[PDB]
């Protein structure tokens, strides 16, 4: 379930007491919080700085075209 | 840790769930019943076990507390018998049904502070807690329990009372309906003891068919949908189309002589009562909760039925958490554990300062 | 005071640039081009603008 | 900042494919420019406009510059 | 599909965490990214 998935993610990031504390921190962060063009902008910055790597990233995005996931990834980056 | 454990108590029409905030599951679950001889008062499983020599009372039969004397006894039982804690030593988060009368909220508050002397307390709507457990603050929750079902639209953490719908059709009705059709099959399930057996058959072998008629045709021309069930005395019985005919009543209440709309139509009607600007958020976030939503196949059936009612351009998504049977309690455990929620508790100090009516401001 | 003087100078420079563009021949497009030119090349920007105009046609 | 400005310019000119092409193109003195502009004006002729352009160039200096002039010359 | 997503993630910047994140996304995205950053800070 969604609750089980959140617990699994916390375990990967991380004995039992420490895991509970990490889960509480994750829940607090979620409460506090409560696409293609963006990828292209990141590629342009890479090209300015390299060019071959930027071309590969553009090709991978085209193959993928999920969106939400991509956005998340971008944010992380 | 400086703080003692906070308690989470989910008051259910049929079963109460109790435990400690921070835990992943309730520590105890027991029948919302109090019994007295036909030890002076019996509560929970014991009342059920010795029902033969008792007169049973159901103080929260349809989600709303109707007898506070017995509800107080259920809470006493919860603290001292089930959780083995002293309420005056722990903050307590309680759950309430959607559309709970304002006066009832004040009564619950007064009882916690004056009768149990809780150091702090809070009351949250059941459906809202289930939504929280799914990681959302916006969406519509279809909560189907034992004695009542509700469709509750929630936006930004706030339930929308004007759009909430109550359906007096839930697990209890389905159990009795199964007893009726199994009896029509040639068996005989009519007694209170037999009701418990059928409730078990219901929870273990029933399912929601994707298409009622097709499923009926399959069961009529073959034995492919039949399942065996063994009674305690060894007799093995067969359950056929009753497996899906039972929960079908949720979608077609007429099978029970009820004119009410099915759960799919009720969910749709609630959404239509909300501001047009948030309806798409509700359609894309329809969350199922409660024991009666545990039937295999119910999520796909809801998806199909809602899609038929909503505009063809609408994105429909039904969320059915594997742990939805206890999502209310789990949502309470999550909420009571939040850093930002600590300032939200009603303290004994605040209660002494403003009285019972403070609950309306503190627990909006 | 100093900020107001800077704003007046920027407005005067933009007006002069617009007059030069009219002679060699909008204002919003020129402002975006001027900001890009200041950052950093010029020949490449002209080629991109010509291609965009062809696509619009 | 520069990427955002380029996206805004593409939007004003007009989508995602065009923006990607512009990004790829992006990834790929003053006295001389003024003389070239005067020569272009002479070819167009006309003479009066060239005199006005010289006065305008002096005004801009009174109130980087080479790059802006080159872009204007390319548009012609 | 999942392998292609992993390659894109590597260029932007483990595999098990990405799979768990993808499942959560399938089951908002900006909030999830903030939670991951907070967890990393807590681990530090
Ligand atoms: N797996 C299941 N399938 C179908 N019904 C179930 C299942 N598990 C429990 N139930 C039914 O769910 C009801 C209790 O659910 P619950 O949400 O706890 O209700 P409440 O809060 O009103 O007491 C009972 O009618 C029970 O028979």
């Amino acid at each position: 379930s969604i609750t089980q998935l959140f617990d699994d993610l916390c375990e990967a990031l991380l004995r039992k007491r420490a895991k509970r504390s990490l889960k509480k921190v994750a829940y607090n962060a979620l409460f506090t919080n409560l696409a293609r063009n963006k990828i292209l902008m990141l590629s342009f910055d890479l090209r300015v700085g390299l060019g071959p790597k930027a071309d590969r990233l553009e090709e991978l995005v085209e193959e993928l075209e999920v969106g939400s996931v991509l956005d998340l990834l971008v944010q992380l980056a | 840790d400086e703080e003692v454990a906070a308690l989470v108590v989910d008051n259910g029409s049929g079963m109460c769930k109790a435990g400690f905030a921070g835990d992943d599951a309730p520590r105890a679950v027991f029948p919302s019943i109090v019994g007295r001889p036909r030890k002076d008062s019996y509560v929970g499983d014991e009342a059920q076990s010795k029902r033969g020599i008792l007169t049973l009372k159901y103080p929260i039969e349809h989600g709303i507390v109707t007898n506070w004397d017995d509800m107080e006894k259920i809470w006493h039982h919860t603290f001292y018998n089930e959780l083995r804690v002293a309420p005056e030593e722990h903050p307590v988060l309680l759950t309430e049904a959607p559309l709970n009368p304002k006066a009832n909220r004040e009564k619950m508050t007064q009882i916690m502070f004056e009768t149990f002397n809780t150091p702090a307390m809070y009351v949250a709507i059941q459906a809202v807690l289930s939504l929280y457990a799914s990681g959302r603050t916006t969406g519509i929750v279809l909560d189907s329990g034992d004695g009542v079902s509700h469709t509750v639209p929630i936006y930004e953490g706030y339930a929308l009372p004007h759009a909430i719908l109550r359906l007096d059709l839930a697990g209890r009705d389905l159990t009795d309906y199964l007893m009726k059709i199994l009896t029509e099959r040639g068996y005989s399930f009519t007694t209170t003891e037999e009701r418990e057996i059928v409730r078990d058959i219901k929870e273990k072998l029933c399912y929601v068919a994707l298409d009622f008629e097709q499923e009926m045709a399959t069961a009529a021309s073959s034995s492919s949908l039949e399942k065996s069930y063994e009674l305690k005395d060894g007799q093995v019985i067969t359950i056929g189309n009753e497996r899906f005919r039972c929960p079908e009543a949720l979608f077609q209440p007429s099978f029970l002589g009820m004119e009410a709309c099915g759960i799919h139509e009720t969910t749709y009607n609630s959404i239509m009562k909300c501001d047009v600007d948030i309806r798409k958020d509700l359609y894309a976030n329809t969350v199922l909760s409660g024991g009666t939503t545990m039937y295999p196949g119910i999520a796909d059936r809801m998806q199909k039925e809602i899609t038929a009612l909503a505009p063809s351009t609408m994105k429909i998504k039904i969320i059915a958490p594997p742990e939805r049977k206890y999502s209310v309690w789990i949502g309470g455990s999550i909420l009571a554990s939040l850093s930002t929620f600590q300032q939200m508790w009603i303290s004994k100090q605040e209660y002494d300062e403003s009285g019972p009516s403070i609950v309306h401001r503190k627990c909006f | 005071a100093a900020a107001a003087a800077n704003l007046n100078a920027v407005r005067e420079t933009m007006d002069v640039l617009l007059e030069i563009s009219r002679i060699l021949n909008d204002m919003e497009t020129l402002s975006i081009c001027v900001r890009l030119c200041e950052q950093g090349n010029p020949e490449a920007l002209s080629s991109v603008i010509k291609e965009l105009r062809k696509a619009t046609e | 900042s520069p990427n955002v400005l380029l996206q805004n310019l593409c939007c004003r000119i007009l989508v995602a494919q065009q923006f990607q092409y512009a990004v790829r193109v992006i990834g790929s003195d003053e006295f001389l420019v003024a003389e070239k502009i005067k020569k272009e004006l002479i070819r167009q002729r006309r003479e009066a406009d060239a005199a006005l352009f010289s006065e305008l160039h002096r005004k801009l200096h009174s109130q980087n510059k080479w790059s802006i002039l080159y872009l204007l010359l390319s548009l012609s």
